[PDB]
């Protein structure tokens, strides 16, 4: 699958990016992986040990594997002081088929729903399977959600609903459950509401952080869609927006604004948007060389957005910065809202997470294997 | 060389 021509291009131009890394970074830890993980995200757990001179973080991540058993992993990290770093295995548990997204519940942290090459989403409570997995790898889900005709990715927890969940599917459909309903026994729960506005897979779905009901979807059908739960009609959203010029892959909203969201688009774009009016596209954060796959928003800095895709690169964007004037010289790299493009990934970067405890600190995975945790220099953002 | 915070801030945007 590979290309020997591209392979040069790419090293070479990394070997420039390690050297310069003392520059522009202020923490970089690489870590190869025996599998490429399709996902990340931090858990919110932190800890400095005493007597020790780094913090404890750890990462829910996955595998991709056509061939062996796959595993949905918590991985325990060393993240040093300022004043490299280590990885190991806090726990692994037998997943069938790849992880193609996996996704904490932020009420019960341990309880972490999973994305499979099949048509059901399973969740996991890692307090309930054994520390080491059976090499049998039989995979036992505590729970499977039914209402799916296909894979997705799209994943979302309701952070003011506990067990509410969303999924998106190439199916067509946006699916809700409520996990704490059902039998008895009890493995199985079908999906209490399935959505059917959009007319091409949906590729992203997202809860809004403040407002139990709405939600956002995002598909193929260039379209951005704004749900309500409560209303009696799962056919047609409360809006519609024609948001972009190709397919729509991701959507994240604001965790400091309430009204305004990301869009990031196959037309190599992110769309800034308001909830309030959204006959109006806020703005259009352009520099990405290729399909825009992930958006997220800091949660530390309400002005701060970071987006990523298949060009191999992770923008960081500064909102403050829009419209401010910049030479001729700066304008030839990009836009003056552009804050650090991070070239340290040699393929594709399949997921990224901002670190809840550790300002500016991300860990991105790409699909050659390599995870990074790495923080931008003081000296970019400090100004 | 490029150790001025202007000169970083723009090695950063060229990534
Ligand atoms: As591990």
């Amino acid at each position: 699958f590979e290309d020997t021509v591209e392979e040069r291009v790419i090293n070479e131009e990394y070997k420039i990016w390690k050297k310069n890394t003392p520059f522009l970074y202020d923490l970089v830890m690489t870590h190869a992986l025996q599998w490429p993980s399709l996902t990340v995200q931090w858990l919110p757990e932190v800890t400095k040990p005493e007597g020790k001179d780094y913090a404890l973080h750890w990462l829910v991540l996955g595998t991709h594997t056509s061939d062996e058993q796959n595993h949905l992993v918590v991985a325990r990290v060393h993240i040093p002081n300022d004043d490299t770093g280590k990885i190991e295995c806090e726990i692994k548990i037998n997943h069938e088929g790849e992880v193609n997204r996996a996704r904490y519940m932020p009420q019960n942290p341990h309880i972490i729903a999973t994305k499979t090459p099949s048509s059901d989403v399973l969740v996991f409570d890692y307090t309930k399977h054994p520390a080491k997995p059976d090499p049998s790898g039989e995979c036992n889900p505590d729970l499977r959600l039914r209402g799916h005709q296909k894979e997705g990715y799209g994943l979302s927890w309701n952070s003011n609903l506990s067990g509410h969940l969303l999924s998106a599917s190439d199916d067509h459909t946006v699916c809700l459950w409520d996990i704490n309903a059902g039998p008895k026994e009890g493995k199985i729960v079908d999906a209490k509401a399935i959505f059917t506005g959009h007319s091409a897979v949906v590729e992203d779905v997202a809860w809004h952080l403040l407002h139990e009901s709405l939600f956002g979807s995002v598909a193929d059908d260039q379209k951005l869609m704004i749900w309500d739960t409560r209303s009696n009609t799962t056919s047609k959203p409360s809006h519609l927006v024609d948001a972009h010029t190709a397919e729509v892959n991701c959507l994240s909203f604001n965790p400091y604004s309430e009204f305004i969201l990301a869009t990031g688009s196959a037309d190599k774009t992110v769309a800034l948007w308001d909830l309030r009016n959204l006959k109006l596209k806020l703005h259009t954060f352009e520099s990405h060389k290729d399909e825009i796959f992930q958006v997220h928003w800091s949660p530390h800095n309400e002005t701060i957005l970071a987006s990523s895709g298949t060009d191999r690169r992770l923008n960081v964007w500064d909102l403050s910065k829009i419209g401010e004037e910049q030479s001729a010289e700066d304008a030839e790299d990009g836009p003056p809202e552009l804050l650090f493009i991070h070239g340290g990934h040699t393929a594709k970067i399949s997921d990224f997470s901002w670190n809840p405890n550790e300002p500016w600190v991300i860990c991105s995975v790409s699909e050659d294997n390599i995870m990074q945790i790495w923080q931008m220099a003081e000296n970019i953002y400090n100004d | 060389q490029g150790i001025t915070k202007p000169a970083i801030r723009r090695l950063a945007r060229r990534g």
